[PDB]
């Protein structure tokens, strides 16, 4: 699939991409794998670029209105339920959302652990990274969503 | 369940509404996409933020149906 | 009523703003005039406007410490990395200034100097 | 963008105003204190009167 | 009794403490009663620099919330009712609060009348004295207080 092979190329590269920075809602208009100089990338903008790099071109800035009607993703599981059990079944590749009012996502990778900017609001310098879902699952949410493109338009 | 159940969620005749809840969020709109918001949670903390030019009010999301 | 305090809930200390923009009005042109009267939980205040698409900003900004700073930028909305800009107010120490790309007026406790 | 406190001692229109005292930031970057005799005036280089 | 004691030594010493003076919530660090030099003191930290002469202790800045549940009073009257006839019966040391929103208190003396301090609100200059009930009987508020030591610890 194309998410889980995109997700696999970012795990692989993820020691390599030390120049993006993390900033509350850093839409820079340079692409950050074009480039050597460190750039300041919120994830949702790190999705639209990872997702760009493809045929795919998805829309910018690509905030939370994105996911109600553009129809590119379907819900997996809703918001106000939480079950540890259930996370297994998850794939590699589906969004995570993070926050009382979708703050930050995050994307799923195997081995129970996702990745994330995770950082001080006030543009932070911490570089991207992969955390453990267990300290972060208590403000998981519920909200999974997956992609789909072979029938959109 | 009170993050959520609690909540005094109520609309004006106009459609910029009102909100109050049981934690420190609290959000108040008016004409067009102005707005007034407060809360102390760090997590909660991009609902209230004025970074470079603030949070936009589709971020919100109390500005849903 | 029983002779008892009432409790606030969450004592962390919040953060107001007040976000004001708009679309359009009645002389047609696009509504681009973004202002804010943020205050943050540090007790810093921050009266600013904006002109989003002309990337222009004034700001009048109170640090905790108690620093008086107003500051206005020509070409970037972000108080960081700003070119051309324009500063006067009261550091953090007890020192009046207006400093800008050019070597600033100082006026320290005592003298003056340039 | 314009800092501006104006005081007014015989009107309370801003216009036509006879004893007024100004200082702040004007559109252009010029810090400047003005009243009804000549001006004092910091441009970005430089000082005037 | 301890209270009423008290309250005769402030009205006999009251000609000779015009060093203390009027302020909002005044609390110094300074005794007025050790110090020569004048010193802005409120009823509560008056009261407070009174009974702690003597063995009692009691605590500091000794706000409006020390007599909720330290348990060194008991009501005598309750607030919301207001008689004139009753006035009488009460006895010397009684605690008398004034202002809707507890803002004052004072202390009873006979004869109809009590002592504080009174001024305009921004740190007024008047010393203490002492003022006829008949005036201030609009703003008495119905509250009435009394010590008790013999009970407590």
């Amino acid at each position: 699939p194309l998410s889980t092979i995109l997700a696999l190329d970012l795990n692989d590269n993820l020691k390599s991409l030390s120049n993006i920075k993390y900033m509350f809602k850093g839409a820079p208009k340079e692409n950050p794998f074009g480039t050597d100089k460190d750039v300041y990338i919120d994830t949702y903008n790190l999705l639209y670029w990872l997702y760009l790099g493809e045929d795919e071109e998805l829309a910018y800035p690509m905030n939370i209105n994105y996911f109600f009607t553009e129809g590119r993703f379907f819900t997996i599981f809703g918001k106000g339920h939480k079950y540890k059990v259930d996370v297994s079944k998850f794939i590699v590749g589906d969004i995570l959302f993070f926050g009382r009012s979708d703050t930050n996502i995050g994307i799923y990778v195997g081995d129970g652990e996702f990745i994330s900017m995770m950082g001080k609001f006030p543009k932070d310098e911490t570089p991207i990274g992969k955390y453990k879902l267990d300290d972060y699952w208590n403000e998981f949410n519920g909200r999974v969503m997956r992609f789909d493109e072979e029938v959109y338009i | 369940v009170y993050k959520y159940s609690s909540s005094l969620y109520e609309i004006l005749p106009s459609l910029n509404y009102k909100y109050d809840d049981g934690e420190g969020t609290s959000i108040r709109t008016y004409n067009g996409k102005s707005f007034f918001s407060m809360t102390s949670g760090e997590e909660e903390k991009p609902q209230a933020t004025d970074f470079y030019t603030g949070t936009e009010y589709q971020d919100l999301f109390t500005s849903y149906y | 009523g029983n002779k008892t305090l009432i409790e606030p809930r969450i004592q962390k200390a919040p953060n107001m703003l007040f976000k004001h923009q708009g679309v359009f009005y009645d002389d047609g042109t696009p509504d681009n005039h973004i202002t804010t009267l943020f205050i943050s939980e540090r007790g810093d205040i921050r009266a600013s406007v904006l002109n989003t698409e002309t990337q222009k900003r004034t700001t009048q900004e109170m640090s905790s410490d108690g620093s008086y700073r107003v500051i206005k930028q020509d070409d970037d909305l972000m108080l960081d990395e700003a070119q051309v800009w324009i500063e006067y107010g009261i550091s953090e120490d007890n020192k009046f200034y207006i400093k800008n790309d050019k070597h600033k007026f100082e006026f320290t406790d005592e003298g003056i100097y340039i």
